[PDB]
RNA sequence: GCGAAUUCGGUGAUCCUAUGCUGCCGAGAAAAGCCUCUAGCGAGGACAUACACGGCCCGUACCCCAAACCAACACAGGUG
RNA sequence: GAGUGAGAAUGCAGGCAUGAGUAGCGAUUAGGCAAGUGAGAACCUUGCCCGCCGAAAGACCAAGGGUUCCUGGGCCAGGCCAGUCCGCCCAGGGUGAGUCGGGACCUAAGGCGAGGCCGACAGGCGUAGUCGAUGGACAACGGGUUGAUAUUCCCGUACC
RNA sequence: AGCUGUCAACCGAGCGUUGAUCCGAGGAUGUCCGAAUGGGGAAACCCGGCACGAGUGAUGUCGUGUCACCAGGCGCUGAAUAUAUAGGCGUCUGGGGGGAACGCGGGGAAGUGAAACAUCUCAGUACCCGUAGGAAGAGAAAACAAAAUGUGAUUCCGUGAGUAGUGGCGAGCGAAAGCGGAGGAUGGCUAAACCGUAUGCAUGUGAUACCGGGUAGGGGUUGUGUGUGCGGGGUUGUGGGACCUAUCUUUCCGGCUCUACCUGGCUGGAGGGCAGUGAGAAAAUGUUGUGGUUAGCGGAAAUGGCUUGGGAUGGCCUGCCGUAGACGGUGAGAGCCCGGUACGUGAAAACCCGACGUCUGUCUUGAUGGUGUUCCCGAGUAGCAGCGGGCCCGUGGAAUCUGCUGUGAAUCUGCCGGGACCACCCGGUAAGCCUGAAUACUUCCCAGUGACCGAUAGCGGAUUAGUACCGUGAGGGAAU
């Protein structure tokens, strides 16, 4: 749920960080949707894991 | 190429009191290949020496350890075959008597 | 008892038997040496290597090297 | 090597009939095997008797309530 | 130019004192005599007695061990003494199955797990499967024989 | 000219001047386990299918091949279900595991320091994950610089400098420009505008179309949108290129483009250049080099005297060689006794480096102006915002770089950098790719060295050493 299947964007890694300046370890994750995507005009559709970015793009298609 | 034998798999045969005692009663006992089976054997002997076998019985030998100076060493494992001759066959002259 | 340039003058059939001959030697002399009747312990390298011999020139014929 | 008699009773199981029976509530494996049913194979096939044959691989010695196993020991412990 | 000087760190390794020829020599049964063997005998062998266990300290297995088993030899290590003896040392020998106990038959808990789903990576689970006896199915009994194996070899009679 | 490895002899047998043992290179064989891959399994042991062959009276049995899974080509088939697709068959090509260090990209501690401790430090260390290569990464300016008529890809070394700075301004942390060097390639190829062609998806039966005039014929849908692929064209910052449109110069022969005539194309084949296995296209294949590596062989000169001694290689005294007086050995300090040394010499084969050919590419019309509110110049990109990461820089006035989440442009008057930001100048031309050398390392192999150790030292290991032994196991681990 945290990697795209189209594009394979992962997560990032990077730091929380306190009022009091502690950091502490945390992970960005990408904001992957699930998409019941075609492949061809009116054809059967697939379950796949594609990033909003993806779908903004036109890099996943519906029917 | 591989031209298999039968004496591929009877490799000597077994000298000791107890393999004469079964000379005497037309039983022959021989040292065999670790793999062979007693049908193997069996069709082994009768082509070798042209001789009816009964039955073939077998026993698998852990090999001895014995000390050195160097340390525990261990002898080979072996493999026996009791051949009983068909009642009426001739005798094998190859034991030595 | 018999050297490759001899053996690579016999034919394939001619080969293979020779090669159960010389199997049927060294059976006999292991059988002669557990009786211990087996005086010239050497022949039973030498049987070995005959053997051996036999087996190369066979399979070299096989490979198209000869 | 030769080799007698070998009957009758009594007692009696924690073993067998018994995967039985009777009672109870907590309500007591699976699969192969075997039997049967068709589907589907089929021109050859079933049964019986006689004779001749095949029947593989691993374990098999010895200790095993012990100085041979677990215990540093030829150990008052432990072992179904 | 220095791995350059030790008496001590409850310092480290090896050798060896003191305690001391002292404490022990591991149950709750117990040994004795005659004869033998041998350089040597309380302990080894044989005979005759005595004593102890006898739901065991008898007999047969699984697990585990691995040649400790049998025959011949050995006796400077080991055995809490000695030793001619040994479960110790050395050489040779010894374990025979269609029916016994397993596999080639079957599954249980559980394990692994084609694809698969999930998970940044590492991986986590799991379907079809495939393994996995402590259980299910499946044909042999009595006698004799070796120094050492025997429902295995042999004899008699069976069964799949 | 002696051999049958060694601890290690002893016995018992044999080979070798018809060349053994031994040394180098290339082949053959290579049980079982192990990624382990026919199936299974407690690694090295249990059980098979299929094909061919062997063996049985037949069953049993025995050889030799072949049979895992996944990914990607190619062929057949196309469920529910119509189009189809998922999937299922068949077949070809790969991947899997291991390795001491060095590389790159990710994840990422704590003891500790701060004489407490949380920011900070330790430290992007230890460890871990994914992947390499013989090296890797980086690399051809959306760079620096500061008005100097500057430098000109990257990497690495020395400086700048314990400086500018940064920092509970505590403990600490800590650049870059510039300058001096190593290396030589200030290297190459692509995307678009616009032509040509193939073909997917829409249309159309009429205009269109058929290179373009001026035409003259003809042919009749060959058309017309839009997408994709493959050839031309285009590779740039003084902006460049396409499109136009003057000028001057140009190998030969075709062939084509409906018919000639001009005239554009496009495409063969001959002359000629210019490159090549490399980044700049790929795979081959001959000849040749006292070029190299993997065995070796030769190689000068004292049996010299006397003395000591078991032994001379000691002492004393003579002579000799030296392109050789390295270092060992030999009964005690040996250039002249031995292995050698200086110096020379040698390779059938295999491998490696060249050169030369074949062979493969590629090119062959270029120069020269003008012209323009014409077209193009790498889009979910840049920019911006939120939360982070990293930069000397700990959020700070915080630029530059970078992840995730929103939002979201212009094609040169464009856009991005010159430490907030704006203006003006200067530099550069992002969102495509490739790229040798200078640099890092040594499991392993060869030749050497030491004011290194010399048996409680040196490796844990000079002795069966990762052995004995200890531990269920990871792991620990001697002594001689
Ligand atoms: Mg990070
Ligand atoms: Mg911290
Ligand atoms: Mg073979
Ligand atoms: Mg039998
Ligand atoms: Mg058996
Ligand atoms: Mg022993
Ligand atoms: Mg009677
Ligand atoms: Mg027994
Ligand atoms: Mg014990
Ligand atoms: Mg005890
Ligand atoms: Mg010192
Ligand atoms: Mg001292
Ligand atoms: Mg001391
Ligand atoms: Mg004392
Ligand atoms: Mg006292
Ligand atoms: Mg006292
Ligand atoms: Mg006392
Ligand atoms: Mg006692
Ligand atoms: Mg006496
Ligand atoms: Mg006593
Ligand atoms: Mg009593
Ligand atoms: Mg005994
Ligand atoms: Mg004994
Ligand atoms: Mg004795
Ligand atoms: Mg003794
Ligand atoms: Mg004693
Ligand atoms: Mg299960
Ligand atoms: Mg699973
Ligand atoms: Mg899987
Ligand atoms: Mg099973
Ligand atoms: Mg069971
Ligand atoms: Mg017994
Ligand atoms: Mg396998
Ligand atoms: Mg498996
Ligand atoms: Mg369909
Ligand atoms: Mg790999
Ligand atoms: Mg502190
Ligand atoms: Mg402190
Ligand atoms: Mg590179
Ligand atoms: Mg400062
Ligand atoms: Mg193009
Ligand atoms: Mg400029
Ligand atoms: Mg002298
Ligand atoms: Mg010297
Ligand atoms: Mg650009
Ligand atoms: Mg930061
Ligand atoms: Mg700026
Ligand atoms: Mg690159
Ligand atoms: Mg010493
Ligand atoms: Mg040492
Ligand atoms: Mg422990
Ligand atoms: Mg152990
Ligand atoms: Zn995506």
């Amino acid at each position: 749920a945290a990697v795209c299947d189209i594009c394979g964007k992962g997560p990032g890694f990077g730091k929380s960080v306190s009022h009091s300046h502690r950091r502490t370890s945390r992970r960005w994750n990408p904001n992957i949707q699930p998409v019941r995507a075609v492949t061809r005009p009116g054809g059967n559709k697939q379950r796949i894991n594609a990033c909003t970015s993806c779908i903004k793009a036109g890099k996943v298609s519906r029917a | 190429a591989t031209i298999t034998d039968p004496r591929d798999i009877i490799l000597a045969p077994v000298i000791s009191e107890k393999s004469y005692g079964l000379i005497e009663d037309n039983v022959y006992t021989f040292v065999v290949h670790p793999d062979s089976n007693k049908t193997q054997i069996k069709i082994a002997i009768e082509k070798i020496f042209d001789v009816k076998v009964d039955s073939v019985n077998t026993a698998n030998r852990q090999g001895k350890r014995k000390r050195t100076r160097t340390g525990f060493g261990k002898r080979k494992s072996t493999k026996r075959a009791i051949v009983k001759l068909a009642a009426g066959s001739k005798p094998i002259d190859l034991f030595g008597a | 008892g018999t050297t490759p340039g001899e053996l690579r003058e016999l034919t394939d059939d001619e080969l293979k038997d020779k090669l159960r001959e010389s199997k049927e030697e060294l059976f006999n002399l292991r059988f002669q040496m557990a009786t211990g009747q087996l005086s010239n312990n050497r022949r039973l390298r030498t049987v070995r290597q005959e053997i051996a011999r036999v087996y190369t020139v066979l399979r070299e014929r096989e490979l198209g090297l000869a």
